[PDB]
RNA sequence: AAAGGUGAAAAGAACCCCGGGAGGGGAGUGAAAGAGAACCUGAAACCGUGGACUUACAAGCAGUCAUGGCACCUUAUGCG
RNA sequence: GCGAGAGCUAACUUCCGUAGCCGAGAGGGAAACAACCCAGACCAUCAGCUAAGGUCCCUAAAUGAUCGCUCAGUGGUUAA
RNA sequence: GUAGGGGAGCGUUCAGUCCGCGGAGAAGCCAUACCGGAAGGAGUGGUGGAGCCGACUGAAGUGCGGAUGCCGGCAUGAGUAACGAUAAAAGAAGUGAGAAUCUUCUUCGCCGUAAGGACAAGGGUUCCUGGGGAAGGGUCGUCCGCCCAGGGAAAGUCGG
C-alpha cells in the first residue's frame, strides 16, 4: 500500500521551511492566496501553532519561536492573536478557492483567519 | 531505436484512438448576487461574493 | 442573370455573421479541442464557457466569438438575444519550421503550427 | 526543343483514381495504391465474367431439385425424365417455373414420372 | 543555395465595428476584392466543418460478382 | 515416371539418357499446394453436353440398384 | 505466353501550312452516368482572366510506381519523449489589455581557493538611457545578452 499521513512536494528541510514561511506569512498578513494544496497543508500546522501560542507561558512563546523566526510576528500571535482566539474551541482558519490560473493552470485559493 | 513502429498508422485508427479526447464542458452556475455565471464551490470572479463578499471586485 | 461578368458587378457578396482570426500561433488540434464545446450553441453560453475553460486557446477563440457577434450586430443588424454559433472551425495556417539541435551532431525540426480560427453566428430561427 | 510532361501524367492519374469509388483507404486516394488495386481488380473482373455463369446454373439447379422433391422425386430423376422424352427440353428457365408457377411444374413432374417407369 | 507575378493606371481601402495587437467584418475605389498588398492561375498529398447512406459476435491484400435496402435523376425515370 | 551411375536400393541428394509439365500456362480436380490427373484462356451471354473427379451436410450432383466383406472407427501412418 | 523479332496507331512540345475560335471570354484547373478496338477523344457546367484547338507535314530535352533515385511540400510515430545538473522556495506590494515567470519589499536557500574580484586572448556595441513585443528565449513574458533610436570610450609617464 501507502496508508501514511502527510504531504510532500520536495525533501524534508523543504516542507518545513515552507510550513514555517507560510505560517509566518499568514499570521503577519491575516490572509494569503496560494495553491489549494499548499493551503490545505498549511491549515492544521497553523491551527496547531495558534493553540501552542494560546498559552501565555514564556515556554509557549519559546516553543512558537522555533517556527516563527520573526520577532514582530511571534509577538503578534502571542500577545494579540492567541488572546483573541480564547473562547472558540479550536482553529479559526478557513479556505476559499478562487479559480484556475494562467501560468500553469493551477487552481488558487485563499487561506485566512 | 528499439521503440520503432512497423507501418504508419491509418487515419481511421489514429482517430479511433482520439475518441477519448473531448474536454468536459465546465458545469457553470448562476451567481445569486451579481447574476454572473460562476464555478461551483468557488468564488464568483465577477462581483466577488460567496455568501457575502470576500475578494476585491 | 446575364452572364458571368455582370453578376459580379451587380452583387458584392456578403458573409452574414462571420469572423476569422488568421495566423494564430497555436496548433489547430488543441484549438479544435476548445471550439468543439461551442459547436452549435447559444452565443451567451459560448462567452460563458470560454471564460472558464482552462486551456489557453480559450482566449483567441473568445476574441473571435466576440468579433463575430460584433459583426452580426453592427454590419448585419441581427437580434443578439437570438444569436448562436451556427458553425465554427479551425484550419491550419502556414507553419513555423525551427531547427532544434539534438544529440551527437544530428538536428531536428520543430513544427510550430498556426491557426485560422473562424466562427459564424446566426439567429436560431424557429 | 524541350517537352515537359505537363498535364499528361495528371490526367492519366486522374483517370485511374476516378475508378476508385467504394475503395477503402488510400486505395481510393493515393495513385499508386489505386492502380495497384486495379491490377488484381482486373483479375477478379475477368474471372468473374466466366464464374457468374457457374454460379447461376448452380442456383437454378438448387431450386429445381427442391421442386422435384416437393412431390416425391429428385433432380437426377427429374431431368432424366425429360431426356427420355424429346418432348420436354426446357432445361433453362425451369427454375423460374418451379418458383412462380407450382401447378405447371407439378405437371412437368407428373410427365417425368410418366416417361420413366 | 532558394526566391518571379496586385490593377489598365494606385485611385493600393478616408470613416465606422471587435481586438493591445495580429486578424477580420462593413463602406468606398475598380470591370473585377471570387485582384487586398506574405495579392495571376491555385493541381496533389495533407488537416477540417456540414450532409447522405452506414458500422459496436467478425478473422478482414481491402477487391470482384450477384442480389436486397436506402438516397439522388444536369450525358440521366429507366439506362443508370 | 522409366533406364543407370555416385550415395546407406538415404535426401525436396547429385550426375547422364529419354517422355511430359512448370519456366513464360489461365481454367476444373487433388482441403490448402509449380511439377501429379483432366485440360492449352480471341471477345460477349441469368444457354446445353462432357473429362479428371464426385453425387448425406458445410459447395453443384442418386442417405442410388444387386451380390459380398469388415466390430474395426480399419478407412484415416510402416514391418519382421 | 517471358527474353526476343515484326506490324499498325495514341499522346506531348517545337516548326511550316491551311481552316479558324476568343471580352457575350482562350489556355489551365474542377465535375460528369457520352463516344472509340487500345493509347484516348468530345459535349455540357463550374473556375479562370488572356491567348489557343482541328487537319496535314517536319523535328525531338516525347510519355514513369519503382532505381535505400533528385528537389519540394505534407503525413505516421502523438499531443507521445523531452523542456538541459535534486542550490526547493514563500508571501505582500506595484505595473499591465494580459503576470508562477517583470519591478520593489521582507524572509528562505546555494557558492564563498567560488558559483567573489581583476587581467590576457578572443567576440565587436553585446555597455548606458528611453522605447518596442513579430521572431530568438526549450513554458509565459509587461522582461532580456533579442528589435529601434540616441548616447558613452579622453593618456607626456599604464600596453605597443
Ligand atoms: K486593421
Ligand atoms: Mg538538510
Ligand atoms: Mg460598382
Ligand atoms: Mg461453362
Ligand atoms: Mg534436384
Ligand atoms: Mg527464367
Ligand atoms: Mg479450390
Ligand atoms: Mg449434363
Ligand atoms: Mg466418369
Ligand atoms: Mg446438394
Ligand atoms: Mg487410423
Ligand atoms: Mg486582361
Ligand atoms: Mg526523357
Ligand atoms: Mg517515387
Ligand atoms: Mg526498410
Ligand atoms: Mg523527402
Ligand atoms: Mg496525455
Ligand atoms: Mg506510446
Ligand atoms: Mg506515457
Ligand atoms: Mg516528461
Ligand atoms: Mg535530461
Ligand atoms: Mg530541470
Ligand atoms: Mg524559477
Ligand atoms: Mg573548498
Ligand atoms: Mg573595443
Ligand atoms: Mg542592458
Ligand atoms: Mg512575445
Ligand atoms: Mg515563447
Ligand atoms: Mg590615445
Ligand atoms: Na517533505
Ligand atoms: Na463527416
Ligand atoms: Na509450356
Ligand atoms: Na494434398
Ligand atoms: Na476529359
Amino acid at each position: 500500500h501507502g496508508k501514511a499521513g502527510r504531504k510532500l512536494n520536495r525533501n524534508s528541510s523543504a516542507r518545513v521551511a515552507l510550513a514555517r514561511a507560510q505560517a509566518t506569512a499568514l499570521l503577519r498578513e491575516g490572509r494569503i492566496q496560494t495553491t489549494l494544496t499548499k493551503a490545505k497543508e498549511l491549515r492544521p500546522f497553523v491551527e496547531q501553532l495558534i493553540t501552542t501560542a494560546k498559552g501565555g507561558d514564556l515556554h509557549s512563546r519559546r516553543l512558537v519561536a522555533q517556527d516563527i523566526h520573526d520577532k514582530d510576528v511571534v509577538r503578534k500571535v502571542m500577545d494579540e492573536v492567541a488572546p483573541k482566539y480564547a473562547e472558540r474551541p479550536g482553529g479559526y482558519t478557513r479556505i476559499l478557492r478562487v479559480g484556475t490560473r494562467r501560468g500553469d493552470g493551477v487552481t488558487m485559493a485563499l487561506i485566512e483567519l | 531505436k528499439h521503440p520503432v513502429p512497423k507501418k504508419k498508422t491509418s487515419k481511421s485508427k489514429r482517430d479511433m484512438r482520439r475518441s477519448h479526447h473531448a474536454l468536459t464542458a465546465p458545469n457553470l452556475t448562476e451567481c445569486p448576487q451579481c447574476h454572473g455565471k460562476k464555478l461551483s464551490h468557488h468564488i464568483c470572479p465577477n462581483c466577488g461574493y460567496y455568501d457575502g463578499r470576500q475578494v476585491l471586485a | 442573370f446575364r452572364n458571368k461578368k455582370q453578376r459580379k458587378q451587380q452583387v458584392k457578396l456578403r458573409k452574414p455573421g462571420f469572423a476569422v482570426a488568421k495566423y494564430v500561433r497555436m496548433s489547430p488540434r488543441k484549438v479544435r479541442l476548445v471550439v468543439d464545446v461551442i459547436r452549435g450553441k447559444s452565443v451567451q453560453d459560448a462567452e460563458d464557457l470560454l471564460r472558464f475553460i482552462p486551456r489557453s486557446a480559450s482566449e483567441p477563440v473568445a476574441k473571435v466569438l466576440n468579433s463575430a457577434k460584433a459583426n452580426a450586430l453592427h454590419n448585419d443588424e441581427m437580434l443578439e438575444d437570438r444569436l448562436f454559433v451556427k458553425e465554427a472551425y479551425v484550419d491550419a495556417g502556414p507553419t513555423l519550421k525551427r531547427l532544434i539541435p539534438r544529440a551527437r551532431g544530428s538536428a531536428n525540426i520543430i513544427k510550430k503550427r498556426t491557426s485560422h480560427i473562424t466562427i459564424i453566428v446566426a439567429e436560431k430561427g424557429n | 526543343p524541350r517537352a515537359k510532361t505537363g498535364i499528361v501524367r495528371r490526367r492519366r492519374h486522374k483517370k485511374v483514381l476516378k475508378r476508385a469509388k467504394g475503395f477503402w483507404g488510400s486505395r481510393s486516394k493515393q495513385y499508386r495504391n489505386a492502380f495497384q488495386t486495379l491490377l488484381n481488380a482486373a483479375t477478379y473482373e475477368y474471372r468473374d465474367r466466366r464464374n457468374k455463369k457457374r454460379d447461376f446454373r448452380r442456383l437454378w439447379i438448387q431450386r429445381i431439385n427442391a421442386g422435384a422433391r416437393l412431390h416425391g422425386m429428385n433432380y437426377s430423376t427429374f431431368i432424366n425424365g425429360l431426356k427420355r422424352a424429346n418432348i420436354d427440353l426446357n432445361r433453362k428457365v425451369l427454375a423460374d417455373i418451379a418458383a412462380r408457377e407450382p401447378e405447371a411444374f407439378k405437371a412437368l413432374v407428373d410427365a417425368s414420372r410418366n416417361a420413366r417407369q
